[PDB]
């Protein structure tokens, strides 16, 4: 069986709020950054 | 043919903790590893092809 | 155990959590694309490039927002989490197929990404009309990757539709009829029927575009006797149902939120709400050519599509007035979720009304392919679908996570977003009436003031998006664990606590027939 | 509306086998005879390079790019006409 | 010969926004008439109405393409 | 809703950190790309 | 053309565009009224300490909220459909002009008598003469006679385009293999601007339409001048 | 620990491998169409077949061998299969729409007629009529098989199912031969486009449906079905009648009316 | 162009036992051609082939009835 309860029913840890902040920053930040870098890729390509 | 369903019922209800996709025995594990290796390797390969196709080439 | 739980799931709650995470990430991507749009238009001239790079951005913005943010959040996320709980069922009918509907979406998104990285991208519009999307004007792999992205998203939603219809028809308590199920459950059932019937037609149409591009068919190519307008019919036969798919689960959530924070045990006029959703779903299949009033159709056909489109206002107005009548007499709790829902009722109504303006094919001649249309659908999407998403997220976040949000921060977030979306989209009505076309990277000088204001609004909404992320972090950082909520007698999804155990309703509810 | 039979005391396997061998497979036999009568190859028509036929907007992803997937040299001309 | 032609009049056979078949029909009608007035011993002046109508309505590139195909032997309409 | 007091309370100073980090994670990469747009349109 | 800070429609240049202006006024009044009533009722529902939380019967009130919107819809549809059938009426024009969309410019054909044709390209910003309009001028305008019924035929030689002139109330898609008809009648001389209105690729934003409306005798002089 | 009748399924890898197989087949088609290579596509086809094989194998384990298909579970699968067939009907509707759109309003490029100038349709009274009798006959034989199973008759169930499968194979070989003999091709304008894409997707469903019938045949040989519980057989028969009805619509619309 | 006309030749449009439409179509064609010529000035002699064919094929009483109804204004075909 699996762990249950608050903070246990999720694929990411909330044991440490600063590690969590890094995770969430990487997660949402990577999605927000991706279109800017794709645009730069198309501009640089040719 | 003879009806051997009862012996498969005994096999697949054995209390051994195995999930159904592995409960047939060692053949299941081989087929699973073949499938998953082809899927994950094929996916890595598709990523390499993106990288190649993403830049002017040929 | 981690891989078994999160990659091999057969659990409706964990699969719902995966969809919510996926949709949130997609929302960031779609928000970034929307800011690139508004940066290009934020002053006269050219920022990025010509219309190709610009309309790759526009096209991706729409696909991400619709297929990777709204539908996964509403249907995959809230639907999977809430539907089984609301009917006392122990999971979905096809718990393993359900996981495949989820895992088809990262590959779908990867194909969309690939489309934008190879060649010059698919700068077609999310409608992907030929011949612009054909193999002469869009040679190379980009459009084909886009078609394949839609194919996988389509299969994901079709299988998910089959799962939701089966679950909702077959897995209620034996005493519960369809007229005892909650309105959000109804809204997901009807959404699922629309998906089941509309996506295969889209799949037919984009498959014909694929074969025109790669197997020398000419479905849409006049040189072979084909017709570009046939593609448009096939696309919009799906695409009008699709916008009702985008809003119906939102209607269902709004019904629950307004009921809850009015302190009511039930929405006003339940059977009228069911009727209205079924009517909207049915009428949504017979109006598609209002996306085609300028293509050259006969006048009698334009008259029929004008009339049939306007009639949808009648059942929709029943829902709007029923929400108002649910507020009526309530002990109003001014929670952040209530604020989202009240903003929904008003702003959805404005957007619906400019939809009725566009239904008039004579006026649509001048409004079609202008920013008036953009204003219409961002009021029902950015201020309707999204407001229902935010209201349901703030309302049910303590159920899914077991932790409370900071209500003051959530109210601030609502306030910022409300200003931002209205500053972004209200001036676009003026741009449309005065003739600014859609899908333009630059505009005649007269259009500068309202484009400048609209782009400023888009940055305010960006600040709201960033703040939301912080608010979710703060909740998980502080770990205020839920104890009780009110109104559990009429909100069954809460009665197994927060979060509910992995398995719920192993012993089903007892419901008798008197 | 054109049929002509009876059958329904109560329907079952025996009746559906009766239909299979007494009606369905005889119909297949007769259509098989009909087809193996009108088989044999029609006079292939003069080639005319009509612009709405033999469409080529992109090379096929097999062979030389110019042959359809089930190309039949006897009856399928290329954009330039029948092969040798 | 009953002229003073200005542009093609309304044609109840083609009352709708799509005028493709109107251009097509008058192009066919002109060339069928012109062929009849040659192979049987007459004057193409009788064909002039269709000529003016199709020239008024038909894109120049459609006319040009159709003419090329008639000369190539690949025109798919019956003349 | 009712809830237990926070297990790991987040002070106003901790919130300023979380907010700042969150905003920077959105702003700095996009800012870097947009700052260098001219540098991209010339390569 | 549009002007700075414009809120509504460009001034009507044709009778049908005036009809649309008056129909929009009528419909916008209804949109404003319904929007404001919903906003008002929201505030009314939210501003009392009085409560009523037991079950409410819905049947009586739902007659009113279906019948009244039905009547409003009819009051919109009646003038809307009148204008629709007006636009469609037989009018017998005195002139037919074709336009063909291209990536990225328009061409025009006047083949009623002479075989006149020409291409019409946006003036680049770097070539505008002083006081001319960025993204809107063309090198060769569509010269046309004012106060006369003109048949415009629209098609395309490549991808979709759409031929639009907002102040005449005109927008007709340009579709290869198809010949779309619309009717044009300007009440006034002058210059009337529009822009390509179906996404068509790289320079969709940069292939405008400019009509030049002049008296008949001046149109005839211009036509005669092209021999 | 449950006191409901529904099936809590073991955590499974086949959803992930099926979704990855979709990625490999679609990126593999892209690679085949644009970068002259079939490698990714072959991997995707292989993993898709492995995925389907193991997933439906597990469904058999869960039902015949473990007993998880209560009547409530069976009822869900009935709905699921009906809904799936509905989605497939709508998929075909899109291709019929394309066919009637092009054929009821033939453009000038065709000659302004249907069939287009230069198209010589197959004679619908030859092989297409034979194919029609073949699929109709197989609808009769699969009904005989169904009743034999319900009446407990192993031998005649197997005979009738074998005849059904033989007729499906016969249809497929007749259609392959007709494709080869057809004087028109998929590149022959909108006539060839509608003909080959619509009958081609139909032929795919015949092969799928025949394969499903073959699965049922071997499960019947292994005594998996009871006289009352055999939903895989019912599903395969529903799918087979769907394939037969689509054919009738193709025959009347494309081969006969459109000839 | 040149005669030696003996009788109406086989016409692939009308290959079966019922030749009613063959008679009808050539009657229509003759009178349509005639009308077109007489107006624009030209010669009914270009219409001669249709006249010979319908005269060969059509019962006298049908021709006579059709002629009467054209004169009466009650002919229901389009000329
Ligand atoms: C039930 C309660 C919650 C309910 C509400 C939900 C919450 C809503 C807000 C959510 C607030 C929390 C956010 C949590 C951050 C997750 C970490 C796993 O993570 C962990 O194991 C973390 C804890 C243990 C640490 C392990 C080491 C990890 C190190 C580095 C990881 C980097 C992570 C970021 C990496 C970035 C990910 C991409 C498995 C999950 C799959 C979900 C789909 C993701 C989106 C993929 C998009 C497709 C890409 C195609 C390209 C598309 C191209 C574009 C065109
Ligand atoms: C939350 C704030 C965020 C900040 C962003 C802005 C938010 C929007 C708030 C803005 C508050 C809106 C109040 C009504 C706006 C009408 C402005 C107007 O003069 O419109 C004129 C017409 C065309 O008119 C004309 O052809 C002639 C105009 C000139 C008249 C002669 C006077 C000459 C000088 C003109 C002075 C201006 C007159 C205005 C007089 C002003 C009268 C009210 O344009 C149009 O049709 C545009 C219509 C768009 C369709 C939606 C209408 C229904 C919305 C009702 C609730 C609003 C929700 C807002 C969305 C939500 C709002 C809360
Ligand atoms: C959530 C998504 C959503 C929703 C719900 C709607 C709802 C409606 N939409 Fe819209 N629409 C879009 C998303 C949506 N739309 C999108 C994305 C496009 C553009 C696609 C593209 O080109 O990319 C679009 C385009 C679009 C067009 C094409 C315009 C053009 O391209 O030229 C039209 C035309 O008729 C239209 C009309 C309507 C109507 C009549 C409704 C109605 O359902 C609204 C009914 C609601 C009300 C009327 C308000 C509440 C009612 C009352 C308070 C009662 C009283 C009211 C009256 C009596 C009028 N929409
Ligand atoms: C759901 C659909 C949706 C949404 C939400 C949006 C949001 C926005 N859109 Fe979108 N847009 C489209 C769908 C959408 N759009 C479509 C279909 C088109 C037409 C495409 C075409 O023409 O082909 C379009 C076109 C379009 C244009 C016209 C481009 C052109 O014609 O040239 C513009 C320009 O300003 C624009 C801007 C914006 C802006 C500033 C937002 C902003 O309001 C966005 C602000 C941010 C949000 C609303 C947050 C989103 C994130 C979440 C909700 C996740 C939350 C997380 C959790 C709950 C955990 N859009
Ligand atoms: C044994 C024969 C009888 C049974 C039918 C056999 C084949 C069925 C296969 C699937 C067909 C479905 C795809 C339709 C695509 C076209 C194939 C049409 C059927 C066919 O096989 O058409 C052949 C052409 O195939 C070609 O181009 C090449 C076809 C191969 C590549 C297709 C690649 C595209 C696949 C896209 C699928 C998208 C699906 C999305 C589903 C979403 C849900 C016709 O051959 P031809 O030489 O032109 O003329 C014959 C002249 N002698
Ligand atoms: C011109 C366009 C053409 C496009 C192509 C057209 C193709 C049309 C194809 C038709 C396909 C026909 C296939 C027949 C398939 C059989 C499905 C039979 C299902 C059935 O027979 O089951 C029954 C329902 O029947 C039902 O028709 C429910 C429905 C019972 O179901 P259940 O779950 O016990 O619930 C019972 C609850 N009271
Ligand atoms: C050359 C070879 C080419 C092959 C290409 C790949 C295509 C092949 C797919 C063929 C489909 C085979 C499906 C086999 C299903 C076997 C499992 C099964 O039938 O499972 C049954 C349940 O049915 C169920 O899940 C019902 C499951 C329904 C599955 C329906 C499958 C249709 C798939 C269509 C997919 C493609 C769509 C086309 C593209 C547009 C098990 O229940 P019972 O039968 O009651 O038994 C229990 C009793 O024994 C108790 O007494
Ligand atoms: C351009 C190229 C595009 C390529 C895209 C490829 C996309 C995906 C790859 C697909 C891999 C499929 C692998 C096999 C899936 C079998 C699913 C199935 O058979 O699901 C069954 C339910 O669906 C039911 O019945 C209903 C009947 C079965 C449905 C099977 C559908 C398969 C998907 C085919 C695509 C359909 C699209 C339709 C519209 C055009 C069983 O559900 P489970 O939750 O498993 O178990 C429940 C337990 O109680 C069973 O004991
Ligand atoms: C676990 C599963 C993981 C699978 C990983 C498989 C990796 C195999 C990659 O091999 C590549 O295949 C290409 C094709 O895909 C070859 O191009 C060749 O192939 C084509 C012909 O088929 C043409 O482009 C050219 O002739 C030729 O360069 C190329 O040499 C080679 O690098
Ligand atoms: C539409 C959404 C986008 C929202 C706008 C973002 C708001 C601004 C965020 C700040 O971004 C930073 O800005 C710096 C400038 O202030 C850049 O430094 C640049 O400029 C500096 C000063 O000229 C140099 O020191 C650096 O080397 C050089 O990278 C830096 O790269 C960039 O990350
Ligand atoms: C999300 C996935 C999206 C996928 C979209 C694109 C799919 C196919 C991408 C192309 O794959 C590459 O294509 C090259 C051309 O066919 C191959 O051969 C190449 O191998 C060498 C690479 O330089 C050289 O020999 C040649 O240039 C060339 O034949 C190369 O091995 C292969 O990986
Ligand atoms: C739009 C669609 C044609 C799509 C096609 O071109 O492929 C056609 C086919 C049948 C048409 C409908 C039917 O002709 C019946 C109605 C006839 C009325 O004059 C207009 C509405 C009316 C309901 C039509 C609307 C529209 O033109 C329909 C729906
Ligand atoms: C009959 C049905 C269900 C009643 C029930 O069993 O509870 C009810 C539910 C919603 C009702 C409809 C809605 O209230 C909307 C309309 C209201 C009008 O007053 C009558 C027609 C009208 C269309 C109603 C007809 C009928 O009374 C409906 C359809
Ligand atoms: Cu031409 Cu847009
Ligand atoms: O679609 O509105
Ligand atoms: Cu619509
Ligand atoms: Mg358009
Ligand atoms: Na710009
Ligand atoms: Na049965």
């Amino acid at each position: 069986h699996y762990e249950e309860g608050p903070g246990k029913n999720i694929p990411f840890s909330v044991e440490n709020k600063w590690r969590l902040l890094a995770m969430m920053t990487l997660f949402f930040g990577s999605g927000f950054a991706a279109p800017f870098f794709i645009v730069r890729h198309q501009l640089l390509k040719k | 043919f003879e009806n051997r369903v009862a012996e498969k019922q005994k096999l697949f209800q054995e209390d051994n903790g195995l999930p159904v996709h592995l409960k047939g025995g060692a053949t299941d594990n081989i087929l699973y590893r073949v499938t998953m290796t082809l899927c994950l390797g094929g996916t890595l390969y598709s990523l390499y092809c993106l990288g190649w196709a993403s830049f002017p080439h040929k | 155990m981690f891989i078994n739980r999160w990659l091999f799931s057969t659990n409706h709650k964990d699969i719902g959590t995966l969809y919510l995470l996926f949709g949130a990430w997609a929302g960031m991507v779609g928000t970034a694309l929307s800011l690139l749009i508004r940066a290009e238009l934020g002053q006269p001239g050219t920022l990025l490039g010509d219309d190709q790079i610009y309309n790759v951005v526009v096209t991706a913005h729409a696909f991400v927002m619709i297929f990777f943010m709204v539908m996964p959040i509403m249907i995959g996320g809230f639907g999977n989490w809430l539907v089984p709980l609301m009917i006392g069922a122990p999971d979905m009918a096809f718990p393993r197929m359900n996981n495949m509907s989820f895992w088809l979406l990262p590959p779908s998104f990867l194909l969309l990404l690939a489309s934008s990285m190879v060649e010059a991208g698919a700068g077609t519009g999310w409608t992907v009309y030929p011949p612009l999307a054909g193999n002469l004007a869009h040679a190379g792999a980009s459009v084909d990757l886009t078609i394949f992205s839609l194919h996988l998203a389509g299969v994901s939603s079709i299988l998910g539709a089959i799962n939701f219809i089966t679950t909702i028809i077959n897995m209620k308590p034996p005493a519960m009829s369809q007229y005892q199920t909650p309105l959000f459950v109804w809204s997901v059932m009807i959404t699922a029927v629309l998906l089941l019937l509309s996506l295969p037609v889209l799949a037919a149409g984009i498959t014909m575009l694929l074969t025109d591009r790669n197997l020398n068919t000419t479905f849409f190519d006049p040189a072979g006797g084909g017709d570009p307008i046939l593609y448009q019919h096939l696309f919009w036969f799906f695409g009008h149902p699709e916008v009702y798919i985008l809003i119906l689960p939102g209607f269902g959530m709004i019904s629950h939120i307004v009921t809850y924070y009015s302190g009511k045990k039930e929405p006003f006029g339940y059977m009228g709400m069911v009727w209205a959703m079924m009517s909207i779903g049915f009428l949504g299949f017979i109006v598609w050519a209002h996306h085609m009033f300028t293509v050259g159709m006969d006048v009698d056909t334009r008259a029929y599509f004008t009339s049939a489109t306007m009639i949808i206002a009648i059942p929709t107005g029943v829902k709007v007035f029923s929400w108002l009548a649910t507020l009526h007499g309530g002990n109003i709790k001014w929670s952040p979720a209530m604020m989202w829902a009240l903003g929904f009722i008003f702003l959805f109504t404005v957007g619906g009304l400019t939809g009725i303006v566009l239904a008039n094919s004579s006026l649509d001649i001048v409004l079609h392919d202008t920013y008036y249309v953009v204003a219409h659908f961002h009021y029902v999407l950015s201020m309707g679908a999204v407001f229902a998403i935010m209201g349901g997220f703030v309302h049910w976040f303590p159920l899914f996570s077991g932790y409370t949000l900071n209500d003051t921060w959530a109210k601030i977030h609502f306030a910022i977003m409300f200003v931002g979306v209205n500053m972004t989209f209200f001036p676009q009505h003026f741009l449309g009436l005065s003739g600014m076309p859609r899908r333009y990277s630059d505009y005649p000088d007269a259009y500068t003031m309202w484009n400048t204001i609209s782009s400023m609004g888009s940055f305010i909404s960006l600040t709201a998006v960033m703040l939301m992320v912080f608010i979710i972090w703060e909740a998980f950082a502080s770990k205020r664990e839920v104890l009780t909520v009110d109104l559990t007698t009429t909100n069954l999804e809460w009665l197994n606590g927060c979060p509910p155990p992995y398995h719920t309703f192993e012993e089903p509810t007892y419901v008798n027939l008197k | 509306a054109s049929a002509a039979k009876g059958d329904h005391g109560g329907t079952g396997a025996r009746t559906w086998r009766f239909l299979t061998f007494g009606l369905a497979l005889p119909s297949v036999a007769l259509c098989t005879l009909n087809s193996w009568l009108h088989s044999g190859h029609r006079e292939r028509p003069a080639f005319i390079p009509y612009h709405h036929l033999r469409i080529r907007t992109k090379p096929f992803s097999w062979g030389d790019g110019n042959h359809t997937f089930f190309h039949n040299p006897r009856v399928n001309p290329l954009p330039t006409g029948y092969e040798k | 010969k009953i002229k003073n032609y200005q542009t093609a009049p309304f044609d109840s056979r083609f009352p709708n926004q799509n005028q493709t078949r109107n251009c097509w029909q008058n192009y066919l009608d002109f060339h069928r008439c012109e062929k009849a007035m040659t192979a049987k011993g007459g004057d193409v002046s009788v064909c002039e109405w269709y000529r003016r109508v199709y020239k008024s309505l038909c894109p120049i590139s459609w006319v040009s393409t159709w003419d090329d195909r008639r000369a190539e032997g690949t025109f798919p309409g019956k003349i | 809703i009712t809830a237990k007091p926070a297990k790991t309370p987040t002070s106003p100073k901790e919130q300023a950190i979380g907010l700042s980090v969150t905003f920077l994670s959105f702003l700095l990469p996009a800012g870097w790309v947009l700052y260098h747009l001219d540098n991209y349109k010339k390569s | 053309m549009a002007y700075p800070m414009q809120l509504g429609f460009q001034d009507a240049t044709s009778p049908i565009m005036e009809e649309l202006l008056h129909f929009h006024d009528h419909t916008l009044m209804i949109v404003f009224l319904i929007s404001s009533l919903v906003l008002y009722i929201i505030s009314l529902m939210l501003t009392t300490k009085l409560t009523h939380t037991s079950t409410m019967d819905a049947q009586e009130v739902e007659t009113i909220w279906t019948i009244l919107p039905a009547i409003i819809l009819i009051l919109i549809a009646l003038p809307s459909l009148r204008i629709l059938y007006m636009m469609d009426e037989i009018n017998n024009p005195s002139l037919t002009v074709k336009t063909m969309g291209h990536q990225w410019y328009w061409s025009y054909e006047y083949t009623d008598y002479e075989d006149l044709s020409f291409d019409s390209y946006m003036i680049p910003t770097s070539e505008l003469k002083p006081g001319e309009l960025r993204l809107l001028e063309v090198d060769n305008r569509v010269v046309l006679p004012m106060e006369m019924t003109i048949r415009m035929l629209v098609s395309s030689e490549d991808v979709l385009h759409s031929w639009a002139v907002p102040s005449l109330g005109l927008k007709t898609d340009a579709i290869p293999g198809r010949l779309n008809q619309t009717t044009l009648m300007s009440s006034r001389p002058g210059l009337y601007y529009g822009q390509c209105s179906e996404i068509c690729g790289s320079n969709h934003s940069f292939m405008p339409i400019v009509l030049e409306l002049v008296p008949l005798k001046y149109f005839e002089k211009w036509s005669a001048s092209m021999l | 620990h449950q006191t409901h009748a529904y099936h809590m399924v073991n955590p499974s890898p086949w959803p992930l491998t099926g979704a990855l197989s979709a990625l490999l087949m679609t990126s593999g088609l892209t690679m085949w169409f644009h970068f002259n290579s079939m490698t990714l596509l072959m991997i995707g086809l292989t993993t898709n077949m492995l995925t389907m094989y193991q997933w439906w194998r597990d469904v058999i384990r869960e039902s015949t061998f473990q007993g998880h298909h209560t009547p409530a579970v069976q009822k869900g699968l009935r709905y699921g299969m009906i809904l799936f067939i509905i989605s497939e009907v709508l998929f075909f509707t899109g291709f019929f729409w394309a066919f009637y759109h092009s054929s009821l309003a033939p453009t000038p490029e065709l000659g302004g007629c249907w069939p287009p100038t230069g198209i010589h349709p197959l004679n619908p009274l030859e092989v297409p009529l034979l194919n029609t009798s073949v699929l109709l006959a197989s609808g009769v034989s699969i009904t005989w098989a169904h009743h034999s199973l319900m009446e407990g008759d192993r031998k005649h169930m197997l005979q009738a199912l074998f005849i059904t499968i033989t007729l499906g194979v016969y249809f497929t070989l007749l259609q392959a031969s007709e494709y080869y003999e057809a004087p028109f091709t998929i590149s022959d304008g909108v006539y060839g486009s509608t003909f080959f894409v619509a009958t081609g997707f139909h032929g795919l469903h015949v092969i799928i449906g025949s394969t499903f019938l073959i699965v049922c045949f071997f499960r019947q040989l292994k005594f998996h079905f009871t006289s009352n519980h055999h939903f895989g057989f019912e599903a395969a028969a529903w799918y087979w009648h769907f394939v037969d009805v689509v054919w009738l619509f193709l025959y009347v619309s494309i081969y006969w009316w459109g000839s």
